[PDB]
RNA sequence: UUUAAAAAAAA
């Protein structure tokens, strides 16, 4: 799990479940996105993205890093 | 559950290659201009996560009496611009963000060439009698079952 | 007692002919065909079925035992034709409602002059041949229908299953009441005992009684293992039977190896059948969750070309058009059609129906190359394959999980190898780390297990026998083929026991009284040791000794380990189990997934292995501790530890030194001082017996001993021969007549009552409960719902673990059920009846009550479906046996002149049978 | 620039 977990920090405040799975689809198959919520009810600037395999996890880094989303660059960290 | 096939409805469904509208605007690019990761796409090449999902391996057990990988052909992904020509009305970007115009090995056929006992009636005596229920005649189903497969594996091989 | 003589009849070389027959009468030979032979086959046959047929011939019972697939049907066939020449009746048996559908539409198809009488259905019943399960049989026989007067032969089918220890019984019942001018053809699997049930089969109808017995199949096989972990299929049995010792080591040892260290292994397994070209494949696993979870993952293949997907697509569709578009769209019906549209299938008891025959007709006719189907598939008629794999050799039959029997697996890899088009069957079975050697060559060598009844006493069975005249339940007992099966045994035990008394009248002693004195003091002793020892092993004085160096002698009764050093102790959960480092055997070293332990051969070294004995085994607990190395982990240091054990006792050359129970572990109870007194009494009085002192006593102590062994066998073999000379359920009948005596049912003088008269009817669930509600009255005031929702809770049972809540209704009526079954089991305990209320009442499981109250309701079966977890498959069984239920209680009201119950079950049945779970069979 | 394993079956 942890080698295909691969955190994402200070995404644009309407970036919901939805988008980000299409975003990270195409690459490749992705399990799915993890944004447990604060006590405010909205996406925080920090959440975690579970692939299916982990050799999909660097490439889609190697393909994202900082895209302009909402008009504003999304940084991705490991664990 | 084998019916329960309802993993797929986490949040949605989408599918690989194309591009929704919606997509779109999370980008901040319209459909009009190609795609900025096709870029740096193109410059890292196809991507291996759907790469697993088209590769068969084969089994290697073998029969202790006393690899050429398979890849199915058709999973191949649609990334236009990458693998395929770009459609019409896109011209070749590569001067936006930094890239090369679509090479061969970059484009799709490239890489897809590439890889005693009392009687009977004492026994009747205070007991309801025995009736039949339930009765019913053969709907023909069956036969008719029979009739489509006429010429089945089984029966070319008779 | 049984007086029946076995000749066995000469035959040629394939088959064993012998016939039991009264052993007053004369063996004469068996008269060749008179006239034309019944019926004409289009090839040769075999010998033993080319006998069967002389046999039956002459009107003379037999008991054909052969491998399925090695042609048995063809004998029913030819009587089924002899029989219908001459103007006679016949009946066909058959265990599996299923199993006689399929059978019902190949005789049909043969003869078209057949009929079929289930629970189910009924068709053509005014036909010269009929097509039955036993129950229905029963049945018959029990209320005496005239149809059974025309018959003259009836064919049980299946007859092993006899043993199912549930519904065995309905087998030796109707086996009992046939009138004796009836004949019989018995037709079973390979089993050993068959001899006895021919005995039986004379003894009890007074006539001649044959066995053809073959073990002859037409296509051979090749058994392979496929260890977890492996990369390769070891050839453990081939064709010729040459057990291959050594390929079965090596892939144990390639098991241990991995162990002691295609992302399924089932994958990889089908993945190379379906390159190997073994593409049609059975795959057996004893669990649905294994066969839906396995059928998932082999969703990437594709074994069919795009014709056969036309064809399996048009079969399904046509399949499915008769139930209602509604129930098309059930997610089952929908889901599965892809994996049929590939070539995968599945088939077990969770699923619709429908589907299952649906999925055999495909399997029949090819389509389908690869079905992971349950046990169930294997009792399955003419559906055989290429190869058969088992996944689990593991199966949880009615009371725990265990291996499987010998005589199931000879059965499911009997469907293994088709006639003809393929020359080689191939089964392949899976083995994990929880297996052993011994317990893979007993699997694969052994025998088809032996044929033994599980008669057992019923109340409906006693109603109805004592409802009819002239006969009463004893009759039946006496002659359930389990007295029968005593009464055999009774001469084996009698020449043992004459055996026994004569070889130890043989032995002679020069002066047996003071011998046995001498004997009779040791033995003293030697019970006064064990209460010292009982005394040292309480937790509280010997666990601060049982230090990780100690030195302690285990002995377990008959094999002694010798001296170990302990290394560890813990409580188990309260038994305490101390961890003795031993010598062991190096066999059950070798296999010990599953063996316990045993002593070092006395010729070879052990391997001086760790073993976890219990506490109270320490047979002497030295005080010499030793030091441990501390890391006990390769086998280097514990050979080191063996060598300085060796060296402690020739250091001390006359025994090491004990713990003393008195002073070194401060033992105070004065209990522990009086049996010290009285051994030390005891040690004196020996000493000074004069024989103690003489020479050449070891060899007259050591035959004294052996009398008294053989003294002791001779008095257990004559108390349990004396034991068996009673009828065993004896007891029991006297027990469930002061039962039913005590209700009502039957008058003191056991004459059935007007409330046993009732319960007669009800033969599908319990009786006495359903009869008490009636007539207390209970169900004069429920509405139709509720009377459907409590009879469903009577006919389920399942291990659920749901326990739902139920609101208003059904409720209060399960309250006052609980009560009623409270006072019976009350009742039953007072008069002595082994039984256990609680566990009796958690029998009646609500599980579906809500489910069924919802579908009398009107709701659709997709909307139960998603109401609980069960399968649907259980759902429409229970379905099933609760409407047949309705019917025979129907019928009970009918005998109680209440119409009240009769128009409430009649809307009852009329509510709750619709289109999708009483869906009227494809085969028909 | 990072939250419990569990088969099969009927009047």
């Amino acid at each position: 799990e942890a080698d295909r977990t691969l955190f994402v920090g200070n995404l644009e405040t309407k970036v919901t479940e939805e988008l980000l799975f299409e975003l990270f689809h195409q690459a490749g198959p992705v399990i799915k996105v993890k944004i447990p919520k604060d006590k405010d009810g909205k996406p925080k600037q920090f959440a975690f993205v579970n692939f299916k395999h982990e050799v999909s996890v660097p490439y889609a880094m190697n393909l994202l890093n900082g895209i302009k989303l909402y008009g504003r660059p999304i940084k991705i960290q490991f664990r | 559950r084998y019916h329960a096939e309802e993993v797929e409805e986490r949040f949605g469904r989408f599918k690989p290659g194309v591009i929704s509208e919606e997509l779109q605007d999370a980008l901040g690019v319209t459909d009009k201009s190609l795609p900025p990761f096709i870029y740096r796409m193109r410059q890292l090449g196809y991507p291996p996560g759907w790469l697993k999902e088209a590769e068969l391996e084969n089994s290697g057990l073998a029969l202790y009496d006393g690899k050429s990988v398979t890849y199915d052909l058709s999973k191949l992904v649609n990334y236009p611009g990458f693998n395929i020509s770009t459609p019409r009305g896109i011209p070749d970007e590569w001067r936006i963000f930094g890239s090369i115009p679509m090479q061969a090995c970059q484009q799709k056929d490239v890489f897809a060439n590439y890889l005693p006992i009392p009687d009977m009636s004492k026994f009747a005596t205070g007991i309801t009698p025995f009736e039949f229920e339930n009765m019913a005649e053969s709907t023909g189903m069956y036969l008719r079952i029979r009739s489509l497969l006429k010429n089945s594996p089984r029966n070319q091989q008779k | 007692m049984p007086r029946v003589k076995v000749q066995s009849v000469e035959t040629v070389e394939g088959c064993t002919h012998e016939v039991a027959l009264p052993a007053e009468e004369d063996y004469l030979p068996l008269k060749p065909r008179v006239g034309k032979a019944a019926k004409e086959y289009p090839f040769i046959l075999d010998a033993f079925q080319r006998e069967a047929i002389q046999c039956v011939d002459n009107n003379q019972s037999v008991l054909v035992s052969a491998h399925t697939s090695a042609g048995k049907t063809v004998c029913a066939e030819y009587a089924i034709a002899l029989a219908l020449r001459e103007k006679q009746r016949v009946i066909f048996t058959s265990p599996i409602k299923a199993l006689s559908n399929q059978k019902y539409r190949e005789m049909y198809e043969e003869f078209q002059d057949v009929g079929l009488m289930t629970g189910d259905v009924t068709i053509n019943p005014t036909a010269s041949c009929l097509v039955m399960t036993t129950e229905i049989l029963r049945s018959m026989l029990y209320r005496g229908s005239e149809v059974m007067r025309e018959v003259a032969w009836v064919i049980f089918d299946e007859i092993h299953y006899m043993r199912d220890s549930e519904r065995g019984v309905v087998w030796e019942e109707t086996i009992i009441l046939l009138p004796d001018n009836v004949h019989y053809v018995f037709l079973s699997a390979t089993i050993p005992n068959a001899r006895q049930f021919a005995e039986w089969i004379c003894h009890l109808h007074k006539q001649p009684c044959h066995v053809i017995y073959t073990d002859y199949r037409p296509t051979p096989l090749q058994h392979y293992i496929f260890p977890a972990g492996g990369d390769g299929l070891h050839l453990v049995v081939d064709e010729n039977g040459d057990f291959r010792e050594d390929n079965f080591n090596t892939a144990m040892q390639v098991l241990r190896d991995a162990g002691d260290l295609g992302p399924s292994n089932v994958f990889k397994i089908v993945k190379m059948i379906m390159e190997r070209n073994f593409q049609p494949v059975i795959i057996f696993s004893f669990s649905k969750k294994d066969c839906e979870a396995y059928a998932l993952q082999m969703t990437k293949l594709d074994f069919n070309t795009d014709e056969e997907k036309k064809m399996v697509e048009e079969v399904f569709s046509n399949a499915i058009d008769c139930l209602s578009d509604e129930d098309k769209k059930l997610p089952q019906v929908e889901h599965v059609l892809p994996l049929l549209k590939r070539g995968i299938g599945i088939h077990h008891g969770g699923l619709l129906p429908i589907l299952k025959e649906t999925i055999e007709i495909l399997f029949s006719e090819g389509l389908i190359k690869a079905l992971f189907a349950t046990e169930t598939f294997a009792m399955g008629i003419n559906m055989p394959a290429r190869t058969v794999l088992f996944t689990n050799a593991r199966k949880f039959d009615g009371k725990d999980f265990r291996w499987i029997s010998s005589g199931e697996y000879i059965q499911m890899s009997g469907r293994a190898g088709r006639r003809g088009m393929d020359d080689r069957g191939i089964v392949i079975l899976m083995v994990d780390e929880k297996m052993s050697p011994t317990i893979g060559k007993q699997l694969l060598k052994g025998s088809a297990d032996p044929l033994n009844s599980a008669f057992h006493l019923t109340y409906n069975m006693v109603l109805n026998l004592l409802r009819v005249e002239e006969i009463n339940p004893e009759y039946m007992l006496e002659k359930s083929f389990y007295q029968f099966q005593h009464y055999r045994a009774i001469p084996g035990v009698v020449e043992k026991v004459k055996n026994s008394e004569e070889q130890y009248n043989k032995i002679v002693i020069p002066n047996e009284e003071s011998v046995v004195i001498y004997y009779k003091i040791r033995q003293q002793l030697a019970k006064l040791g064990k209460e010292i020892e009982e005394y040292i092993h309480k937790p509280k004085y010997c666990l601060p000794f049982l230090q990780p160096g100690r030195l302690v002698k285990v002995k377990n009764e008959g094999d002694d380990f010798g001296w170990g050093v302990v290394v560890n102790f813990s409580k188990k959960s309260p038994l305490y189990v101390v961890e003795v480092l031993l010598r062991c055997s190096k066999e059950s070293l070798k296999n010990s997934a599953t063996e316990a332990a045993k002593p070092a051969k006395p010729d070879e070294k052990g391997e001086m292995q760790v073993v976890p004995v219990l506490v109270h085994l320490l047979s002497a607990i030295s005080s010499v501790r030793l030091y441990i190395p501390k890391d006990l982990r390769p086998v280097d240091n514990r050979q080191s530890v063996l060598k300085s054990i060796q060296e402690v006792q020739k250091r001390f050359p006359d025994g090491i030194p004990l713990l003393d129970p008195i002073d070194d572990m401060g033992i105070q109870d004065q209990g522990l001082k009086k049996v010290i007194q009285k051994v030390e009494a005891f040690e004196h009085r020996m000493y000074s017996h004069p024989l103690h002192n003489d020479p050449n006593l070891e060899t007259v102590y050591t035959l004294c001993e052996k009398k008294a062994q053989i003294a002791i066998d001779i008095k257990s073999a004559k108390r349990e021969l004396k034991k068996a000379r009673t009828v065993l359920q004896m007891d029991e009948l006297k027990c469930r007549k002061r039962v039913l005596r005590r209700l009502g049912f039957a008058t003191s003088s056991d004459v059935i009552e007007m409330k046993g008269r009732v319960a007669c009817e009800i033969s599908s669930a319990d009786e006495l409960l359903l009869t008490e509600m009636m007539f207390n009255g209970l169900f004069n005031d429920l509405s139709a719902e509720q009377a459907t929702a409590l009879l469903s809770c009577f006919v389920f049972q399942e291990n659920s673990s749901e326990m739902p809540k139920l609101t208003e209704q059904l409720a209060g009526p399960l309250r006052q059920m609980q009560e009623c079954a409270k006072r019976i089991a009350k009742v039953s305990a007072e008069a002595k009846l082994e039984i256990d209320e609680e566990t009796y009442l958690s029998s009646f499981k609500p599980h579906l009550m809500d489910v069924v109250y919802t579908w009398a309701t009107g709701a659709t079966f997709a909307h139960i479906c998603k109401m609980t977890d069960v399968f649907e498959g259980s759902i429409i069984r229970c379905m099933r046996r609760l409407e047949e239920l309705l019917r025979q209680m129907c019928q009970a009201a009918k005998a109680i002149g209440n119409t009240e119950l009769e128009n409430k079950f009649a809307e009852g049945i009329t509510k709750i049978k619709r289109d999708i779970v009483f869906a009227a069979s494809l085969y028909l």
